[PDB]
């Protein structure tokens, strides 16, 4: 009953790309924010 | 599995994690009583152990994936994993980095926080940022660009001479780095005790090198993996990693520079 | 001899207002308790009411509801609103307490393990206390004879053990006072229950708290930071006097004798 | 199947899950037993049982004479034994015990189920987070035995090791529980990452996020926070083993250092430790409220985003914990405001449970029991919280009794109960035997009544200004304190009760024969398999319509 690799990952691989866009977003709005901050209180 | 209809990876029983946890206890422990005045004989037993988990453990993970257990979505699954590492890393170098801003702008002096004292520390010498720090940012960039190339040969030619090349390459001018870095602490203008600069300046860069040390390591296990033909253009794994991995590397030491040596002057 | 800030027996409220900070933080916590007093009881009405209303045999058959719009938003601005007003009744009590006036009067106060430092840099004074138990004094901090002696000589009694103190911190009636803490070697903290006051003292920092008695007596604070093994053991005791004695207070303080 | 072959082996979630729970049972007791010391000291002024004189007899020796009184007279403060308890206690459990079994007991074993998935993503990283917890723990406790400050054995610091208190005390008990620490981190951090990848990559075909349990999304949102909290730990607490081991300054005055900062860098990670206590006991809850309301867990999508609510909020509230440690006033404010939106979110998880309940049939199984008493005093701690979340009244509040309450409402009659309602709920599911619903009630009411008492008398002692980590304690002080302890001894008691009930019930209980044995309404992919579940679960995939 072997099928190695014939399985489908359709979703798994447009999960991942959500992941990938997602964090991407989070770690760029902290950054911001921290700079924001900066300058506003610094 | 007698009867799956799954591509996932299920493994047989394995003592490699216990071995290992038991080799750092006593790391720990004797790495204890060696900052207490005894003997490093513990410290050492315990380290070496972990050595040879970790060896085999890595080991047999090539093992499987060589018995073609790294399915499609194992594949995935581990690519995934390793990217929440690289998270966590980017994590810790947040604390090194927040001591250093909070010190560097708000440095402690006789009437703070009613007032804040002088950084760099009355009396600190900070280092030359264009003399041997772009050196070294440098050699890491040139670097960076010399094992990008090896992956994209591998994957967008599949020519492997150049890919082992390129390895070479980045792998010997990681060490150069390390290298370079030593000759640093060398001729420190300022000390490590008794001033949290030196504190910050010092842990800071010292994680950052593990890391290096750490990624030139890596890197050579590839090449290795790469001279007994180990690798092609769909499945490279640790390949994958390892990129990432020695471009994060880059990236907090880009940051360090921009943070330590360019803006704290 | 007027002991007023102290614990009492069984008790379960706060300690006498000395001054209007200590004044408005009780009625702070009480309009802040009523408010979560409803939610608490409230919050289990319905809980009791629910669980029998629709205990299986009262009501057989189960629902299929999962959403209402107007409930959660109800239920999510509520809340909101809630806080809002607790704003309003709260920034405004900690501004006042920690935007610092013009001093009347000035001591420093230096966490020592194990004993407190007051200085009046004005005034050249600069002393110590210690706990009447305390091994500075003879004990080993636990009751005996010699101790329950000492402190009857004090002018305190057998139950006031642990927080009476060698030194005293004299002061004004009315005055402002603003006490500048710093810690000497770990982390302690300086505090007057009934001043409503508190804060930490702190290796290389100089924290500043403001402070105005409204009526005389002997108020006492402890240590409220792990600062090592007596940690329990260096209590804290203001006293606050008219103005007539606090100068004489002043001269007397001169000679080396520190003690009202 | 060897002994060591399975467990010291392990590969598979399910033992792993197993693991985790009695190593967290173990360590619970032994700490929860210092907390019968603690009490039976406290029950009454004085010190009647940590005395110095005890130091001279060797350990086997005295430690038997401190579980009996000496009179004040003849008894010598010994200060060092309370602090070092305090502490056993602390470290023992938010970093041994509870966060184990919630999080790498019920999580690592169910969350999997749940979504339908084989096993876990990383089944041998897994099998080293459940060994690496382990050194963790023994490092831990080998440090109550090794040189301490003051001559005698033991780190009396404060569960969190703040300096210069951590960096000053003498020996090398504190170093032992710095790496516990690390190695702890290590563990969560292996276990978040491995939950991580299973939960969005081995979930079942057809199975949206939004189509997923709410348990698993609790341990979803707990592992995220882990990722990002320990690490910042880590380096804390590198920060004090340099300076005591290799004389930095980070926190040392006169090298320019700043204890302050230790506290930014070490409640930044000690505000998401409780988020990751408290999320897999909301988890749990649903569940449970779920199967026994016979009815849908209402406004699912509103849960799942409160609970990512609170994991973002709490990673920007940390200084609530330094109020009166010398802060700014627009420090202050700033978390003092923040720190009060996170109500929103939680409320809405605790009216969505009542509306659960509304309007479904109820079953007061033991189970349910805990789920009920958990809305009450989760809420009960809670609001405490606010008031302590106003720096105003936490001037008066900080460090004394008052807080102590407020953590131990929401944390032992709060996640606690989680832990309980988790375990009745799932005990034949893992064993093939159930408990009895007598003991069960029993035990539930037993535990509520005294640790009702132990705590709200707590709640006065903090506004009659009782202070924390004190080893004695004014006159005035003793009524409410001999309640406590009472109190305490109690439930003690109680937790005696239920690990023999666990005993029985493993040993006699009801076989398991049915694949759900509770109703219809526990409606996840747990009930569809045999109980107690196959070693290898889901080799064949759970069929779309299959739940
Ligand atoms: C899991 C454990 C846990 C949880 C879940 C919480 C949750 C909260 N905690 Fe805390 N807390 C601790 C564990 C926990 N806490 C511990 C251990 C300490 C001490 C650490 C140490 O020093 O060692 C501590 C300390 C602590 C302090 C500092 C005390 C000091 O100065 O020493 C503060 C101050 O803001 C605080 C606040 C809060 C708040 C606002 C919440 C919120 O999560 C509460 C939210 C819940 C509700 C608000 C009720 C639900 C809402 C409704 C029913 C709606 C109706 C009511 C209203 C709208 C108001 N906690
Ligand atoms: C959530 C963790 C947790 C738990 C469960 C407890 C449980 C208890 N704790 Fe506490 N405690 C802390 C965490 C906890 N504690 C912390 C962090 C501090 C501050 C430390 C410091 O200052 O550094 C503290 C402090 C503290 C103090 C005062 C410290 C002082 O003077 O400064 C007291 C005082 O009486 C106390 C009492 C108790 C009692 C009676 C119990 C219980 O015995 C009462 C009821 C609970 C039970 C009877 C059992 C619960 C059992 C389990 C949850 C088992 C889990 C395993 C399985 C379920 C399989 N604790
Ligand atoms: C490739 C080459 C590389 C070159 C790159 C060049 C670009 C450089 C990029 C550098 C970025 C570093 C930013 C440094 C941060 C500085 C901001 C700061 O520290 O301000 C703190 C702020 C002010 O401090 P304060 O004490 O008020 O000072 C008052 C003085 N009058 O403190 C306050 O006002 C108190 C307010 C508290 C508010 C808390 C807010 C939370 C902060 C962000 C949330 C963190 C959550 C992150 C989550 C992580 C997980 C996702
Ligand atoms: C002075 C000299 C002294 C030197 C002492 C020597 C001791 C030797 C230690 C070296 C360790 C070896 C490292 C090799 C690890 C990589 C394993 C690997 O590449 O296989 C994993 C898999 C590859 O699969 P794939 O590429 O798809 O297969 C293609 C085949 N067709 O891809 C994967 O599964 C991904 C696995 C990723 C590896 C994880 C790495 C992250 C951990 C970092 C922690 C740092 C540890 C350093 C130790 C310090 C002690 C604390
Ligand atoms: C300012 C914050 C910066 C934070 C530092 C983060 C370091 C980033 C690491 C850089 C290394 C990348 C260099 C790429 C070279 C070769 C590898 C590569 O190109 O991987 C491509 C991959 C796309 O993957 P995919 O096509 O989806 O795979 C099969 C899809 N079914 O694309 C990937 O998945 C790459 C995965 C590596 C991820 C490393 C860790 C990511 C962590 C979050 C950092 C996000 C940074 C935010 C950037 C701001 C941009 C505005
Ligand atoms: C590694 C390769 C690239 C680098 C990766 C890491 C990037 C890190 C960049 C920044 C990291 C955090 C830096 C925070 C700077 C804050 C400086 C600071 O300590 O502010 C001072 C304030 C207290 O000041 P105080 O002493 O109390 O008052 C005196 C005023 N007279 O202190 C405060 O109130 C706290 C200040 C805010 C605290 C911010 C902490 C958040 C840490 C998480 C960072 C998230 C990193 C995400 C990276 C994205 C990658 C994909
Ligand atoms: C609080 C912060 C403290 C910092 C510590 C952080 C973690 C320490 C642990 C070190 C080792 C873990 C490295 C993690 C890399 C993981 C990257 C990843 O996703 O690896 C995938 C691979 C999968 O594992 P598996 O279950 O075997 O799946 C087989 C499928 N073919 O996974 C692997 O290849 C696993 C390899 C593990 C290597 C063995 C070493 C164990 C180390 C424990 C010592 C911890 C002490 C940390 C000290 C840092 C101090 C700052
Ligand atoms: C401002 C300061 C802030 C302070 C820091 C705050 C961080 C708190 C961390 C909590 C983590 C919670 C993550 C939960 C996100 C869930 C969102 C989600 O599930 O959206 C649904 C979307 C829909 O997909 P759909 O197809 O409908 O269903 C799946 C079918 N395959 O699903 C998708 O597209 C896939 C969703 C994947 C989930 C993403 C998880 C990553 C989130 C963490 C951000 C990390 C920031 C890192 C910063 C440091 C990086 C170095
Ligand atoms: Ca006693
Ligand atoms: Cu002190
Ligand atoms: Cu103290
Ligand atoms: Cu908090
Ligand atoms: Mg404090």
């Amino acid at each position: 009953g072997h099928v190695a690799g014939s399985m489908d990952i359709t979703q798994q691989e447009k999960t991942f790309a959500g992941f990938v866009r997602m964090v991407t977003w989070a770690a760029v709005v902290i950054v911001a924010a921290l700079i924001f901050l900066a300058l506003a209180n610094a | 599995a007698h009867a799956k209809n799954h591509d996932y990876h299920i493994l047989p029983p394995s003592i490699w994690p216990f071995m290992a946890s038991v080799g750092a206890f006593v790391m720990l422990f004797g790495a204890v009583l060696w900052m207490h005045g005894s003997g490093p004989w513990m410290g050492l037993i315990g380290l070496v152990v972990v050595l040879y988990t970790m060896f085999g453990w890595w080991s047999d993970v090539v093992t499987e994936s060589l018995e073609g257990d790294h399915t499609p979505v194992v594949r995935l699954g581990l690519r995934w994993g390793f990217i929440l590492f690289i998270m966590s890393e980017v994590m810790f170098f947040s604390a090194w980095f927040w001591s250093f801003f909070k010190h560097a702008l708000y440095p402690m002096g006789p009437e703070s926080p009613i007032i804040d004292g002088i950084f760099p520390p009355e009396g600190i010498i900070t280092f030359d940022p264009w003399h041997l720090p772009l050196i070294n940012t440098l050699i890491l960039l040139c670097s960076g660009c010399a094992a990008t190339w090896a992956h994209h040969a591998l994957v967008h030619e599949n020519n492997r001479r150049d890919v082992a090349w390129g390895l070479a390459l980045a792998i010997a001018l990681g060490a150069l780095f390390t290298v370079f870095q030593a000759y640093e602490y060398s001729h420190a203008a300022f000390g490590f005790a008794g001033n949290i600069y030196g504190a910050n300046f010092f842990m800071a860069t010292g994680f950052h090198g593990f890391h290096v040390i750490v990624g030139t390591i890596f890197l050579l296990v590839c090449l290795i993996r790469v001279q007994r033909g180990h690798f092609t253009p769909e499945k490279h794994v640790g390949f994958e990693a390892a990129i990432w991995y020695w471009h994060f590397v880059d990236v907090v030491w880009l940051f360090l520079f921009a943070s330590i040596y360019i803006w704290g002057q | 001899l007027e002991i007023i800030g102290r614990p009492q027996p069984g008790g379960t409220g706060f300690q006498p207002s000395a001054s209007p900070v200590a004044t408005q933080i009780h009625w702070l916590d009480g309009f802040i308790l009523v408010i979560i007093a409803a939610i608490t009881i409230f919050v289990t009405l319905l809980i009791l009411y629910a669980v029998w209303r629709f205990h299986e045999k009262r009501n057989k058959v189960p629902a299929r509801f999962t959403h209402n719009s107007p409930l959660e938003i109800a239920w999510t601005i509520v809340p909101i609103v809630i806080l809002v007003a607790i704003g309003a009744f709260s920034l405004p009590v900690l501004f006042n307490q920690q935007e610092i006036p013009e001093a009347d009067v000035t001591v420093k106060v230096t966490g020592y393990q194990w004993y407190w430092g007051y200085e009046y840099p004005d005034e050249e004074i600069s002393f110590e206390s210690y706990m009447i138990g305390s091994p500075a004094t003879g004990g080993d901090n636990r009751m005996s004879p010699e101790v329950e002696q000492q402190l009857i000589e004090a002018g305190y009694s057998r139950d006031e053990f642990l927080l009476a103190t060698d030194t005293a911190m004299v002061v004004p009636v009315n005055k402002t006072v603003v006490v500048q803490v710093t810690g000497a070697d770990v982390i302690h903290s300086w505090t007057v229950p009934a001043f409503g006051v508190k804060q930490d003292a702190v290796p290389g920092r100089l924290a500043q708290l403001w402070f105005r008695a409204e009526r005389e007596g002997i108020f006492f604070g402890q240590c409220s930071e792990l600062c090592g093994i007596s940690h329990a053991y260096m209590p804290i005791t203001v006293k606050v006097v008219s103005e007539e004695a606090y100068a004489a207070w002043l001269e007397q303080a001169r000679g080396g004798t520190y003690e009202l | 199947r060897g002994f060591f072959t399975r467990w010291f082996m392990s590969t598979n979630h399910k033992d792993i899950g197993v693991l985790y729970l009695f190593t967290g049972g173990l360590v619970g007791l032994i700490s929860v037993a210092f907390t019968v010391y603690m009490r039976m000291e406290l029950m009454a002024p004085g010190v009647q049982f940590m005395c110095a004189e005890h130091l001279e007899s060797g350990l086997v020796k005295g430690f038997f004479q401190s579980l009996w009184p000496s009179a004040v007279e003849n008894c010598t403060p010994n200060g060092h034994l309370w602090n070092v308890m305090i502490t056993g206690h602390g470290i023992l459990m938010m970093f041994f015990v509870v966060i184990p079994a919630l999080f790498g007991g019920f999580g690592n074993y169910f969350m999997p189920l749940h979504i339908g998935a084989p096993d876990m993503a990383f089944p041998r990283m897994n099998n080293l987070s459940y060994w690496l917890y382990v050194a963790g723990t023994s490092l831990a406790v080998a440090s109550l035995f090794a040189p301490g400050g003051n001559g005698q054995l033991g780190s009396g610091i404060g569960w969190v090791l703040y300096p210069p208190l951590s960096t000053s005390e003498s020996g090398y008990s504190t170093d032992l529980a710095i790496f516990a620490v690390h190695l702890s981190g290590a563990s969560s951090i292996l276990g978040a990452i491995n939950m991580i990848t299973t939960f969005l990559n081995m979930r079942a075909p057809g199975m949206t996020m939004h189509k997923v349990p709410l348990f698993a999304w609790s341990i979803f949102v707990t592992a995220w926070l882990i990722l990002l909290a320990l690490p910042v730990l880590a380096g804390a607490i590198t920060m004090l083993l340099t300076d005591r081991n290799f004389g930095t300054t980070f926190f040392q005055p006169s090298g320019g250092g700043d204890p302050v900062l230790y506290q930014h860098i070490l409640w930044f990670f000690g505000h998401p430790q409780v988020y990751i206590i408290v999320l897999p006991a909301f988890g749990i809850v649903s569940h449970v409220i779920a199967t026994f309301a016979k009815k849908p867990i209402f406004g699912y999508l509103p849960m799942v985003y409160a609970m990512v609510a609170i994991g973002v909020l709490g990673f920007v509230v940390w200084a609530h914990h330094m109020y009166t440690a010398g802060l700014s006033l627009t420090q202050q404010s700033y978390f003092m405001m923040a720190t009060m939106v996170i109500a929103v979110p939680t409320g809405i998880k605790i009216f969505s449970w009542i509306a659960t309940m509304w309007g479904g049939s109820i079953e007061l199984k033991t189970p349910m029991l805990w789920a009920l008493g958990f809305l009450f005093l989760f809420t009960v701690g809670g609001v405490t919280g606010i008031v302590l979340s106003q720096a105003s009244v936490d001037r008066y509040y900080h460090d004394t009794y008052y807080v102590v309450a407020h953590f131990h409402y929401v944390m032992s009659l709060g996640a606690v109960f989680g832990i309980f309602a988790g375990i009745y709920f799932w005990i034949g599911k893992m064993s093939g035997r159930q408990y009895p619903e007598w003991a069960g009630k029993l035990h539930f009411w037993m535990m509520f009544v005294g640790a009702n008492l132990t705590f709200f008398p707590q709640h006065f002692l903090g506004r009659q200004g009782m202070p924390r980590r004190y080893i004695d304690y004014p006159e005035a002080f003793a009524t409410w304190n001999f309640v406590s302890s009472l109190g305490a001894f109690l439930s003690f008691a109680s937790f005696l009760f239920f690990l023999g009930v666990i005993f029985y019930t493993l040993t006699r209980g009801a076989r398991v024969t049915a694949n759900n044995y509770w109703n219809e309404h526990a409606d996840t992919l747990e009930w569809t398999l045999t109980s107690p579940p196959p070693e290898h679960t889901f080799e064949q995939l759970p069929k779309r319509e299959d739940w």
